[PDB]
């Protein structure tokens, strides 16, 4: 029997990490379903209190040391969990990994149990800095990061840490960071700066955010997830590292193997609990609509309104969350007529007229946003959509006791933490990026928004209730409950896990890649669950000890990759070969089906429409679909499009041109999962600038690199390369922009004007202060070049350029790149290319590029070298090179 | 023409029976520009066992019409194709739906194809025919080397109405006696300029005497716009149809701009009679790729040469230097300024001439082009008339073809003294262009020249260039037609709102 | 030619620590091979990743010829914690502060194999008497801490490293890994068989050799100086390289002319100075810088200060 080797896309859960590991569920005791009329009715029966836990008390301040009670006050009573793990946690360095509730507030109890045990590693001069031994950071959303970061800022501004911020390049912000306290980063820029090297010195020491959400199954973060895994793995097999994490998350089963990663005994630190322990007692229901007709499904949800805002008929506060982005402008002023609908049934939620602080909502009218309409009426609007400033000012508002009635969006529940009396979440159904079409939320929306139902200090006892379709509540079921295990998608990302170890040097040769991938989760879910992967049983006991999983294992990625042409490695030798493209695949996070269209699609005598014909043809937007009433405006979009998209059928590929021509243009979009499509392109898109700048460096085409480099910065600049040349500089108006492309004016021209002379000269002189900053804010350099030829073949260069621009903190930042490539005398060939930044500190510092330049018979009698900076758009030089006048030296005799 | 697809030969002195008998039909395709005449035959064998003949034939016009177009490159392309017997039209957009950006319409005035039908060999040869074949010939013969496609035209449009008109006298005229002999190749007899002049005007007598005398009117009393007409649906002149698009139009210049490269690796050059007096122009290939890949396949690219002879050869001249001035384009010629290049690094090398771009593949001297020739030469008193030329450099269809020309005299003369710009002109005569020895060169590198502040191609913005206009030049490799820079016009061309941009501003992408 | 894409310096020295013991376990299993540190302040950070690179291979001890008793007197007398500790496993660890009976404990336990770590510099011609079988140096582009930025290492050394991967004592065969960029990876294969050409600094050092010839005071012109630069390494630098030297010609009397113009270059600018005088053209003049250095044996700057 030989080896079983089966397609990654059907056996392991691609995109995986976010969606219900459980699948099955079951009915109570004495549950019975009553199908009515629209509606059914479901019986939920009445929560059981936790009882009194044998020697579980609540640990004090008391017992606490001084030095560690700083930076942890305002949390004076813990849970009975919490104070009986966090002493475990914070005394000793081994992993805890316990089951609560959500509610219980598990992230700051962890975090105030890592920092008691960062501050238990001092010393008389040493801080409380966590250098020595630091746990690992993951995110289940970025608001949620942002959120634990602001929290993590305020707790830490009492201990003394330096709160600054992780937004610098690696390469701009060096050693900026190097004596820097505790920031947090995102999951995938630390995987990316893992992936560059940039992390390798960051790694052990690394001061962040905690690791949770570990019902981790089948939607999100699979690869972000897989590869953390597999750092976390590559360095404890290698470094031998001793670095534990502070596990917290929701009731699930199946804990045990993620102690096992975390070096965490299953007796002593393993600890599962049920639902019934939450310490906020909330009532959830679940109404499930059995009418498949959308006409009968539009009035349940009006029937479904009512009925949750007779359960909040008395004195409450009604929080919508709504998972879609149009519903927060679609609940905008539509509950005052489905109260006036009822006959005024449900409104006059205050203690009067004027009472319960009308007068502040009265005054608070002049808005900027759309509050200017919505306060005055029963509603009110928060939505990240509308403004920044604005949800902030709503959202205090709501939180002093002052709107009854808010109807907001999923991003006011996924940032910060303010819980209500009785929430309701409306829809189960928000859009999909990654699937092109509308699909059920994420299992960390609904833990977020599970938290908000009742409140601990204002309220005594809350209830809760999902209007959902009938199969979602198996999902419903399987959240609410404890019943999901964890399922890792690491043998999805396989081949990319194994191309990351293979250019970090983690993966020696085809039998170290198997025996990492051995011990991955991914074998322990195959291991505890047999047939989920398809795994007989007899086969599993012909190998005991996973061999055949080894066998089966990444090393037959790593050879259907090399089959992809992603990287050099033989199956027969073992030995691998990497490059320059499979690291930059690696460090862009590509796939092996976009590398290997890449490589057969993109050429150097490719043009700009070839280009934007390969950019569309990403195998990301496969799922992705056409739509009918779009291809009307797609004509007229194109048609005023520099970039022709008439080269291309109709197809979605086409679409995806449009969207990202459109994005070029800086256009509004009419659908939502196209702009958010469009938005992915563009992240994408400057990773694929720079590795299709690398292919051509490595192929030697100028002309090519040149066009990749001056695309790469209209998508940073977010501006067509059509536009005007002063967009660049954000503080000029729009007007003064529109001025300056109405009036046909040079910049060549403009350098050699002053303040006064450009105000008269474009009859703007408001804007000729403005005008003055842009010209002071542009990057301009002098270069000269020296050149002794030593031999006939090789030529020596001796670049001397010397910035002349004004350096700004608030303008040219800390660092201005510009990357200078030496080109042919036809500016054909790219013989050299090197990367020059003058820092804002190094000002007036004249650069030295130092390069060899090689030579042939046919000596040209003038060369050309340019320079182009990488972020600022419009910044070239040509410097010749005379060889006409040279004399070469005489040749050698043998 | 499809009038001459469904025919029948009619006989009968004798015994007035007045009967027919089947023939072989014939399809007359055209080109004025080129002279070449593409005929296809149709055996008789297909006529019989087919009934409704009338609609069967006239679709069957431009089904074969349509594969003969498709059979040829996009540079042979029929480009403004027009129709003899107002009627079909339809039969050939559907056919040539492949490419419906040609257009289709009909003709003003009948086209005499039946007397190219009744020619003695080409009748012969037609009626002889036992299959069906396609056969092409060039009705202008060696006329191309003397006069233009305009009196080619106008002398093979007059002998065609004078053998539609009249057999025997367009017969007898055009055999002088026994002393032309008729080539294979050479469609028309062998006659001297001035015995084809003589001819075409007992010709155009003939036809006028004829008409004359079919109408009963005296020809001597006819008016110019009579002897040429000779020779309600009142207020639908015509219909002028869309221009440009610089939507898809462009779209289609830019990719056939971004296939000029894959067609930069056949090139060809010009061999005729070489005098061996003149210099040998080489020309460097990178140069010459860089020129074929940046000009476009309808408007027309023009440069400036600049080169130095080498040492102890004066009868070769290197060309090492081209100059590109800002200008525009157009279908049949280029709008380029007047004013010449002058710089400092220019003042140790001398100008070599010009070199210009051809979309239309032609056996002789632009008018145009040789008007602006002469103009640059009568302008510049530092720039020599011998020692400045015309590289030619004409779009080949799949391929390119260099032509040089000199210029003669009299033939500058005669181009000086030419100022009408129409397709024919007063004052072109076909001695004015001479062969000149070039080739390419390896063993020298040479170098292009760059405008200073603004681009070379500018042809989609038209109104900034103006003749009078002063510019500099620089050493640098200029952008191309269709380039985003060379076109801010093209993206521009965008209204979209500002409201857009704030709906769905979620700014998370968690990646460093 | 091992191409490394990393460009920083750091990045390069840690990727570069499981490709030594793949070619360790493939080109040579049992010769030995030494690293160089191209600094003080990296010499902890290269014996850490030698340490590293040791640990990561399972076969322990694999690479050392001798045994470990013979380092004992090498750790005692190390006063460093982490030297000593470096010795112990089989690496070892070198400074600027070593004795010179410690120098030459170094170069017994060197030959004999305990220490296989010797941060030993890559221009080493004439300087001291300690033995050493093989020097390979490795990464000689690494930033300096006193400019507190990224430093480009000479092309001499560089030249000198690839040359040095010799070791007749006990090997059979030698490695040298030139830490360079991946495109210039070729370059420098190709640059390294080929012979290297070889340049005149005089132009540039000129002030120094010509003040000491002209030092020997008998006449105030410059003619001396200029017969003695006709007869140095000028008139050889002319030929050699005529575009640095801005000469125009290569015939007798074109160099002639080139070279009287340099002369007269020459004379205006040690007469702007005021540092020599033209008179007569007999002999060349004195300085009091170069009479200084010629009877003191100081240096000029010096005594110029």
């Amino acid at each position: 029997a030989p080896r079983q080797v089966l397609d990654l896309e059907d056996l392991v859960f691609t995109q995986g990490s976010h969606f219900m590991a459980n699948k099955r569920c079951q009915l109570p005791d004495g549950s019975f379903r009553r199908q009515r009329k629209g509606y059914e009715e479901v019986h939920v029966p009445a929560l059981k209190p936790k009882p009194f836990g044998s020697e579980e008390q609540l640990l004090p301040v008391e017992k606490l040391p001084k030095y560690a009670q700083a930076g942890f006050e305002g949390f004076k009573t813990l849970n009975r969990i919490q104070s009986k793990l966090y002493r475990a946690a914070l005394e000793t360095d081994e992993n805890l990994l316990l089951c609560a509730p959500t509610g219980a507030g598990k992230t700051n109890v962890a975090l105030m149990c890592m920092l008691r045990e960062i501050g238990k590693h001092i010393n008389m001069d040493g801080t409380i800095n966590v250098d020595d031994f630091k746990i690992i950071y993951i995110a289940p959303m970025r608001s949620l990061v942002q959120e634990m970061v602001g929290s993590f800022g305020k707790r830490l501004a009492t201990y003394g840490i330096t709160v600054a911020e992780l937004t610098g390049d690696h390469q701009l912000c060096k050693e900026e960071i190097s004596a820097t306290q505790i920031i947090v980063c995102t999951p995938e820029k630390w995987d990316i700066i893992t992936r560059k090297g940039g992390e390798r010195t960051y790694t052990q020491l690394v001061r962040l955010i905690i690791l949770d959400e570990i019902h981790l199954l089948h939607d999100d973060r699979g690869p972000v997830l897989e590869a953390l895994v597999a750092r976390a793995i590559r360095n404890i097999e290698m470094t031998q590292e001793d670095v534990r994490l502070i596990g917290l998350s929701a009731t699930l089963p199946n804990y045990e193997d993620v102690a096992t990663f975390l070096r965490v005994d299953p007796a002593k630190g393993l600890f599962y609990f049920d639902n019934s322990f939450r310490p906020v007692p909330l009532e959830q229901t679940y109404v499930g609509i059995t009418e498949k007709k959308a006409i009968k499904r539009f009035q349940i949800m009006n029937e479904i309104v009512y009925e949750k805002i007779m359960e909040h008929a008395g004195k409450n506060q009604v929080l919508v969350f709504v998972h879609s982005r149009k519903e927060t402008g679609k609940t905008a002023r539509a509950i005052r007529d489905m109260c006036l609908e009822k006959d005024t049934l449900g409104l006059f939620l205050r203690e009067g007229s004027a009472s319960t602080e009308v007068l502040r909502t009265e005054a608070e009218q002049c808005k900027n946003l759309e509050l200017k309409d919505l306060l005055p009426y029963g509603f009110a609007i928060h939505h990240a959509g509308m403004t920044r400033v604005d949800r902030t000012l709503v959202e205090d508002l709501f939180a002093d006791k002052h709107i009854q009635v808010l109807v907001s969006t999923a991003t006011l529940a996924w940032g910060v933490n303010l819980p209500a009396h009785t929430v309701i979440i409306k829809g189960t159904q928000v859009y999909s990026p990654e699937k092109g079409r509308w699909t059920e939320l994420g299992a960390l929306d609904i833990l977020q928004m599970l938290g908000r139902a009742g409140r601990p200090q204002y309220d005594t006892k809350g209830e809760g209730i999902l209007i959902t379709s009938h199969g979602e509540l198996q999902y419903y079921l399987s959240l609410l409950n404890q019943q999901l295990p964890i399922e890792s998608q690491m043998v999805s990302k396989l081949p990319d896990m194994l191309n990351a170890e293979i250019v970090l040097g983690n993966v020696q040769n085809a039998k170290d890649a198997v025996n990492w991938l051995g011990y991955a989760y991914l074998y322990i879910r195959m291991l505890r669950s047999p047939t989920l992967y398809g795994i007989s049983h007899d086969d599993l006991k012909g190998d005991p000890l996973l061999d055949q999983r080894r066998l089966d294992l990444v090393h037959t990625a790593a050879l259907m990759l090399d089959k992809n042409n992603l990287v050099k490695y033989d199956k027969k030798t073992g030995n691998f070969q990497v490059t320059e493209l499979g690291r930059i695949a690696s460090h862009y996070y590509i796939t092996n089906d976009t590398v290997q269209t890449y490589n057969q699609l993109l050429k150097p005598t490719l043009s700009e429409i070839e280009l934007f014909r390969v950019f569309s043809l990403s195998s990301e937007f496969k799922n992705i679909t056409v739509r009918e009433e779009e291809k009307l405006e797609l004509q007229k979009l194109l048609e005023r499009v520099p970039i022709p998209v008439k080269e291309s059928i109709e197809e979605p590929s086409a679409k995806i041109n449009v969207l990202l021509q459109a994005f070029i243009s800086q256009l509004k979009l009419e659908g939502f999962a196209l702009m958010a499509d469009m938005v992915y392109v563009t992240q994408s898109a400057g990773r694929l600038m720079r590795a299709i700048f690398e292919i051509v460096l490595n192929r030697g085409w100028a002309q090519l690199t040149d066009k990749t480099l001056n695309l790469c910065k209209m998508i940073d600049k977010r501006m067509w390369q059509s536009m005007c040349p002063l967009r660049q500089f954000r503080k000029l108006p729009e007007e003064v922009v529109k001025k300056i492309e109405k009036k046909n004016f040079p910049f060549e021209r403009l350098y050699d004007l002053n303040h006064n002379e450009i105000g008269e000269l474009i009859r703007m002189p408001k804007m000729g202060k403005t005008i003055h900053k842009y010209v002071h804010l542009f990057p301009k350099l002098e270069l000269s070049v020296h050149l002794q030829p030593i031999t006939r073949s090789t030529l020596k260069v001796e670049l001397t350029i010397t910035p002349d621009f004004q350096w700004d903190e608030k303008v040219h930042g800390s660092s201005e790149a510009f990357w200078i490539l030496v080109e042919d005398v036809d500016s054909e060939v790219i013989l050299h290319h090197e990367y020059f930044l003058l820092k804002a500190k190094y000002a007036q510092d004249e650069h030295l590029i130092t390069f060899f330049v090689p030579v042939f018979e046919p000596l040209p009698p003038q060369y050309f070298i340019r320079v182009v900076s990488d972020r600022w758009l419009s910044c070239e030089t040509q410097l010749p090179v005379s060889f006409r006048h040279l004399i070469l030296p005489e040749k050698y005799p043998p | 023409d499809d009038t001459n697809v469904y025919r029948v030969t009619i006989h009968k002195t004798f015994e007035g029976n007045l009967t027919t008998k089947p023939i072989n039909g014939a399809i007359f395709i055209f080109n004025p520009r080129t002279g070449q005449l593409f005929l296809k035959i149709i055996h008789t064998s297909v006529w019989a066992g087919q009934k409704r003949l009338g609609q069967l034939a006239k679709w069957k016009t431009a089904e074969e019409v349509a594969a003969l177009i498709r059979s040829l490159p996009v540079e042979e392309q029929p480009k403004q194709i027009i129709v003899t017997r107002k009627g079909m039209l339809d039969p050939l957009e559907v056919h040539l739906l492949d490419f419906p950006n040609i257009v289709i319409k009909g003709s003003e005035l009948q086209l005499p194809f039946q007397a190219c039908l009744k020619v003695e060999k080409f009748g012969d040869l037609i009626l002889k025919a036992t299959e069906p074949q396609m056969v092409l010939f060039n009705l202008y013969d060696d006329w191309l080397k003397t006069i233009s496609s305009y009196t080619a035209f106008s002398r093979l449009i007059l002998i065609l109405r004078a053998l539609h008109v009249n057999n025997d006298r367009a017969k007898v005229i055009l055999k002088p006696d026994k002393t032309t002999i008729t080539e294979p190749h050479h469609i028309w007899p062998t006659l001297t300029d001035e015995e084809w002049i003589k001819v075409e005007v007992q010709l155009k007598d003939l036809i006028l005497a004829d008409y004359g005398k079919k109408n009963n009117v005296n020809v001597a009393s006819l008016t110019q716009s009579e002897i040429r007409d000779i020779i309600i649906t009142s207020t639908t002149s015509n219909y002028e149809t869309q221009t440009f698009s610089s939507k898809t139009e462009w779209r289609v210049r830019a990719i056939s701009a971004a296939n000029l490269h894959l067609r930069t690796n056949h090139i060809y050059v010009s061999s005729d009679d070489i005098k061996e007096t003149g210099y040998t122009y080489i020309l460097p290939k990178n140069v010459l790729k860089k020129f074929i890949c940046i000009s476009d396949l309808r408007a027309q690219i023009a440069g400036y040469l600049y080169g130095v002879s080498p040492p102890d050869n004066p009868q070769v001249k290197e060309i090492r230097c081209i100059v590109m001035v800002p200008q525009w384009g157009t279908h049949q010629t280029v709008h380029l300024p007047g004013q010449l290049p002058q710089h400092e690094y220019l003042k140790e090398m001398e100008p070599l001439g010009w070199i210009h771009t051809q979309p239309n593949e032609s056996p002789q001297l632009s008018p145009q082009d040789v008007t602006t020739h002469a103009k640059i030469m009568a302008d510049n008193p530092s720039w020599d008339g011998e020692k400045t030329i015309i590289i030619t450099c004409s779009f080949t269809p799949g391929s390119c073809t260099l032509t040089a020309y000199k210029l003669t005299p009299s033939g500058y003369e005669w181009g000086r003294q030419n100022t009408d710009k129409g397709n024919n002109p007063k004052g072109y005569l076909p001695s004015h262009y001479e062969r000149v020895q070039m080739l390419l060169s390896d063993r020298f590198l040479g170098f292009f020249m760059v405008p200073a502040q603004s681009s070379w191609n500018y042809n989609f913005m038209g109104v900034r260039h103006d003749p009078n206009m002063k510019y500099e030049l620089q050493l640098a490799n200029p952008k191309e037609f269709y380039h985003e820079v060379h076109r801010p016009s093209h993206f521009l061309n965008f209204a979209l709102l500002q409201e857009g941009e704030v709906y769905s501003a979620d700014r998370e992408d968690l990646y460093a | 030619i091992q191409g490394f894409n990393i460009s920083h310096t750091q990045t390069r020295l840690l990727s570069m620590a499981k490709p030594v013991y793949h070619a360790i376990t493939k080109h040579s299993p049992k010769k030995p091979v030494i690293v160089f540190v191209p600094s003080r302040k990296q010499t902890r950070l290269t014996a850490i990743d030698i340490l590293t690179t040791c640990a990561a291979d399972i076969q322990r001890q694999r690479f050392l010829h001798c045994t470990e008793k013979d380092l004992i007197p090498y750790l005692e007398k190390l006063s460093d914690s982490t030297l000593k500790e470096t010795l112990l496993n089989g690496v070892g660890y070198l400074h600027e502060g070593l004795s010179p009976m410690e120098r030459r404990l170094v170069e017994q336990l060197f030959s004999s194999g305990a220490i296989q770590v010797v941060v030993a510099s890559r221009s080493l011609c004439w300087g001291m008497n300690v033995a050493a079988h093989l020097v390979i140096i490795m990464d000689t582009q690494y930033y300096n801490g006193k400019i507190h930025a990224y430093v480009d290492y000479p092309i001499y050394d560089v030249l000198q490293m690839v040359g040095h991967a010799n070791r007749p004592l006990q090997d059979d065969e030698g490695r040298c890994v030139i830490m360079c960029q991946g495109s210039k990876k070729d370059f420098f294969k190709k640059f390294l068989y080929e012979p290297l050409p070889v340049e005149s600094h005089l132009d540039h050092c000129m002030h120094d050799h010509f003040n000491a010839e002209i030092v020997t005071k008998t006449i105030e012109n410059k003619q001396d100086a200029v017969d003695y630069l006709t007869w140095t390494f000028l008139y050889r630098r002319m030929t050699q390289n005529p575009n640095y030297y801005n000469l125009q010609g290569i015939s007798h009397r074109h160099l002639s002319d080139h070279l009287s113009e340099l002369v007269e270059q020459t004379l205006s600018d040690l007469e702007q100075s005021k540092c020599i005088s033209i008179e007569d053209e007999m002999d060349v003049a004195p300085l009091n810088l170069g009479m200084i250095a010629a009877y003191y044996y100081i240096n000029y700057t010096t005594i110029e200060l």
